[PDB]
């Protein structure tokens, strides 16, 4: 029968089938419109493009994600999106076909409810189970207790687990993620010349940050060594054909995640955020956290990010106190491996909400059987 | 044969007939009485283990990609190829609970997490299996980065006790020191404790840019042997800083404690275990030795040096020269680059 | 006259479960009735209720000419309007003193403007209780929690 | 010594003394050079005209502007102009009278320096300052805390300001301006048969704008009224005698501000650009920006704007909120008047860059005190 993997993502959509070790289908999470007039009759026109059908003519098109900081939004484009993975990625009926879903940390109560009834009556889903994103995040890296910094393109989050279950009490948020990044790349662009104002454009911005930025251990060290010398400089391609140059912006994007003054946020970078919510929970618990900080999400993919974090976390930890950062490989598709790992469980299959168990609770049954 | 379900958020039936409640009006006959079309309605919307332990286990066995009968084997064998420190770890919490055990003695039908536990018990003496290589291979870990801090904070107090500039330099600052405060109850001061070199940059000048230990600097570049070679000799007591030998002294110690502790059970056990564990258990045993010893030494050593700057004991804590130390040479070097600033500018 | 037929055909779809048979529902619920989808999957319950009363325009067609009202009322809320209409009475109250204290030559052209201004936020007040007292009845009205 | 205020804008250069009321000097900032053959001699013949000169002349001239987008680039042209401020319209000598000028932000790094570097060596001035457009703008107002939409000519920015300090993170910018209007107006009126394409004819446009267009305030209305009678029809005279008649191009053009999709643009209109600005803001000050929105620049002088806007914030802000639109009738010469006020007084002195200090840093100290 096989059981289905979708990860709904604020950036990307990963899906495929339980028990593979990649996801299948992995696309940008967009959903675009034509906003120009079709001139030409004989071609096929479609209202909507979804997927990287979209990315690929995102000339003609404005991009709208229909995911915003991990909650849904715009819940008529999220059911577009299910059925391009479903139909056209994976191409496999939903049919007499179980599939897993995992949603972000403190999703709120109405949008569980609302995704029971979507697969259920409009894909006649047999069965279906939710997860979280930190809990699974945790199972890919071979482990069951320890810290999640899960830093997606929505949101930034830092879920403590204990035994299989996070803390709510000890769960923190920062809204200094993957999407605040690269606007913040665009405001320092022009300090050179260079002007991107389109959301089209926001996409050429996007692989310059993946690309050519990375993080200095030491922000005054760096500073001084652009003004010193050009040898930070690197040159990049633009779509067109033109060439552009930067030289210390390279370092002070991914700064900010350290440094929030930055972008005007007010709060604290991401090293005093893992400090903070670990100070929530045991004292004896304190010992077994800190050297279980496990890192996850896309963003979190930078030159030397684990190893400037560990030096300000040595600052803010007394120093009797050890600190192991735990930074995979592939920590870009943590989430969905440790959904693959889940689903392929055998004593996994009576956490499984049957076709008949809906016919007698609705969509509130979701909170039950979880 | 089967409806669209729509969700409502259902009143109880003791509430919604109140006289207040609206639905009370439409029980009776009350108001005017609509029925849809129900003929149209009908066509058109047509394990004995608990979670926490039993499912953490198989998420522990999803790390090797190997059958449950082949990971029993390496336990049993006590092969390390895919063990590491940190997963053997999660192993040790992962053990058979009273009620556990119980179960299982009183039992294919069973599933596959206690199906490991089931070849485990078969292993005999288990706990103490998984104890014997989680400490050999912590300690080979262990030895060989304390023994670098050792050395490093052996060498350091040597050279301070052996450096030739700090005498020059103190001599000069409490000659200059006694000039400047005559008259008063400070001044005069046969000696000063280390923390003075800390607080030279706070004596400012009339350009309120050029410090105490900047006029002293000024002077000593016109002997550039003179008070110009200290911080080629401060460069080892710098980079022992922030490393305390507390925390290192009371790991080795706790390690060979529980290697101790452990070295008579494994004693106690079959000979199969002696032959090819007991032999790896005193190796490191011996190895930690010569590490203690040289603790020893690092005692004696820094035993002259606490009555080497004429300080109590037990407030010249090691650490705290370490720091100051490296905080004094820090503050040299910076004012080394003004001075030259200040020459050719 | 609407949320009868909607219970009637609520009924209907959710015989022998759980939901169903309730002798009514929360208010929220009318926003979720366009969620549930017929076969053509562009029709939802919403438009086929509407088109059986499409029959009868003066039923359940008649109702939003009477919801103009609260929708113009949604995005005002209460909890700022009453604190303003308070905070600004008790600045002034505060200052009357002062001014009471001070010269006549400030009392003759601005305690009595105060008190015009003190005398006017009475009214508003006052409507605001009889707004509370409304309201009651209408929490009531809709068997919900207070 | 007296000091100089200059604000070097992109369509005109207003130039004139500290505390005057009114600059003693506005001429447009174009510098024409012939084109044609000069059959003629021994008479008087330039080949820089430069400013007023340049306007008259300019049917045997191609005008060019030395500054696009806010952004200078020939660099030889805008020496000419300086050169035609400082000797001709006022007839001063520079190495012995302070400056002060005037720069837009979110400007290139590269820009400041060259500015810096012409007039500290060829001109030789004793003492410079640059400033921000919207922070004189608010000066003039008298204020020190509120919200500037600064319309130019070549580019719109918006800069909130609190305590006399501005918010940088809060910035928005908004390349659509007064010049790119202009362009859009003879693109719409060949639809009635007139046909304008030579640089001399582009000032005839900017004329035709400058009297004939108003802001309307419903757009559907207008347009449906506009095809309904011929109430809305003006005239204009060509500078040759003829005569056009303009219907509903009237409001059309600066309807371009509110709808930029018009001229293919993707951003947001002026409105939607000052309420996104408003919520990068803190919470708590947003009470004193809502209230202080302070136009300036030429290009908000089309009526009904004032109207318009407070219309369509209201649709945005919350009901209970108080919005008020300060449109002072001297707008034009706001951002001069700010810095002939801040000139003057003393406590601007002691912060001027003195010859002895521009060569410890070069041209990059302009950045130090800016
Ligand atoms: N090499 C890289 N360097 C920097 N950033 C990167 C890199 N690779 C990916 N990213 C960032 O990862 C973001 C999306 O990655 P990710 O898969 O974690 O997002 P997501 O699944 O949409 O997140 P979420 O679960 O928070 O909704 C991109 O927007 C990009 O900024
Ligand atoms: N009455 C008016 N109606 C519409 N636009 C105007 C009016 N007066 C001036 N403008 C516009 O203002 C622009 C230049 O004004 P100004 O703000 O002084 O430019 P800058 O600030 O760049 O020096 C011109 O391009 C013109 O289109
Ligand atoms: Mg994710
Ligand atoms: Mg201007």
């Amino acid at each position: 029968t096989t059981a289905l993997v979708c990860d709904n993502g604020s950036g990307l959509v990963k899906a495929g089938f339980a028990g593979d070790d990649a996801p299948r289908a992995v696309f940008p999470s967009i959903v675009g419109r034509p906003r120009h007039q079709g001139v030409m009759v004989g071609m096929g026109q479609k209202d909507s493009y979804v997927g990287d059908e979209a990315q690929s003519k995102r000339g003609i098109l404005t991009l709208k994600y229909p995911i915003e900081h991990g909650i849904i939004t715009n819940w008529d484009d999220m059911e577009k999106i299910w059925h391009h993975t479903f139909y056209n990625e994976l191409r496999v009926a939903p049919e007499e076909h179980p599939t897993l879903l995992t949603e972000a940390p403190l999703n709120p109560k109405a949008n569980r409810e609302k995704m029971t009834q979507i697969m259920f009556e409009t894909f006649n889903v047999p069965a279906m189970y939710v997860a979280i994103q930190a809990v699974l995040s945790l199972y890919a890296s071979g482990r069951t207790t320890g810290i999640v910094l899960d830093s997606g393109d929505g949101v930034t989050h830092n879920v403590p687990i204990y035994e299989g279950y996070a803390l709510p009490h000890a769960i923190m948020r920062l809204d200094l993620a993957g999407r605040d990044l690269t606007d913040y790349l665009m405001k320092i662009l022009t300090e050179r010349g260079y002007s991107f104002v389109t959301t089209a454009e926001r996409e050429i911005v996007r692989d310059i940050k993946e690309k050519l930025c990375y993080v200095a251990l030491d922000f005054e060290n760096e500073m001084a060594t652009a003004a010193s010398s050009s040898s930070l400089e690197k040159s990049y391609e633009l779509p067109d054909g033109q060439v552009i140059t930067i030289g210390n912006e390279r370092f002070r994007c991914p700064e900010t995640l350290f440094q929030p003054s930055f972008i005007g946020m007010e709060s604290a970078g991401i090293h005093e955020t893992t400090y903070n919510s670990i100070m929530k929970c045991d004292i004896d618990i304190r010992k077994d956290l800190y050297a279980n900080n496990v890192m996850s999400g896309g963003t979190t993919m930078y030159p030397g990010i684990a190893d400037r974090m560990q030096k300000e976390i040595t600052a803010l930890a007394p120093s009797t106190m050890k600190i192991k950062i735990i930074a995979p490989p592939e920590r870009k598709y943590s989430v969905w491996i440790g959904g693959s790992i889940l689903a392929s469980l055998s004593t996994f299959q009576q956490m499984w909400i049957t076709k008949q168990e809906y016919d007698e609770a609705g969509p509130s049954i979701v909170h039950r059987k979880c | 044969l089967r409806m669209k379900k729509l969700n409502w958020q259902k009143l109880p039936s003791n509430v919604a007939r109140e006289h207040n409640s609206m639905w009370a009006s439409l029980s009776s006959p009350d108001a005017e009485a609509v029925e849809p079309d129900f003929s149209s309605i009908e066509r058109l919307f047509s394990t004995f283990l608990d979670a926490k332990k039993s499912l953490n286990l198989n998420i522990f066995l999803k790390q090797f990609k190997c059958s449950n009968e082949e990971v029993a084997a390496m336990i049993r064998a006590g092969d390390t190829t895919k063990f590491d420190v940190e997963v053997l770890k999660q192993l040790l919490k992962l053990l058979p609970e009273k009620h556990e055990i119980e179960n299982l003695r009183a039992f294919a039908k069973l599933a596959s997490a206690d199906h490991f536990y089931l070849l485990l018990l078969a292993i005999p003496c288990y706990q103490l299996r998984i104890e014997c290589m989680l400490l050999c291979e912590g300690a080979a870990a262990v030895l060989d980065m304390v023994r670098p801090k050792a050395q490093l904070v052996l060498a350091a107090c040597e050279s301070l006790l052996t450096s030739r500039q700090l005498p020059i330099f103190c001599q000069l600052i409490l000659r200059i020191g006694n000039f400047l405060n005559y008259g008063s109850h400070t001044g005069d001061a046969d000696g000063f404790k280390i923390s003075t070199l800390l607080k030279l940059t706070e004596t400012k000048s009339q350009q309120n840019r050029v410090t105490l230990l900047h006029h002293v600097l000024e002077e000593a570049e016109k002997s550039h042997p003179d008070l110009l070679q200290l911080p080629r000799d401060l460069e080892q007591p710098s980079q022992a800083a922030g490393i305390n030998l507390e925390i290192i002294r009371s790991e080795a110690s706790s390690n060979l404690k529980k290697l101790l502790e452990t070295e008579r059970k494994v004693s106690a056990s079959v000979a199969e275990v002696q032959e090819q564990y007991t032999e790896r258990l005193q190796a490191s045993i011996s190895a930690f030795r010569a590490l203690d010893e040289l603790f020893e030494a690092i005692e004696q050593k820094q035993r002259e040096l606490a009555d080497y700057l004429c300080e109590d004991a037990q407030q010249l804590s090691l650490e705290d020269t370490f720091s100051t130390m490296k905080a004094f040479r820090d503050l040299f070097l910076r004012a080394l680059k003004e001075n030259k600033d200040r020459k050719e500018q």
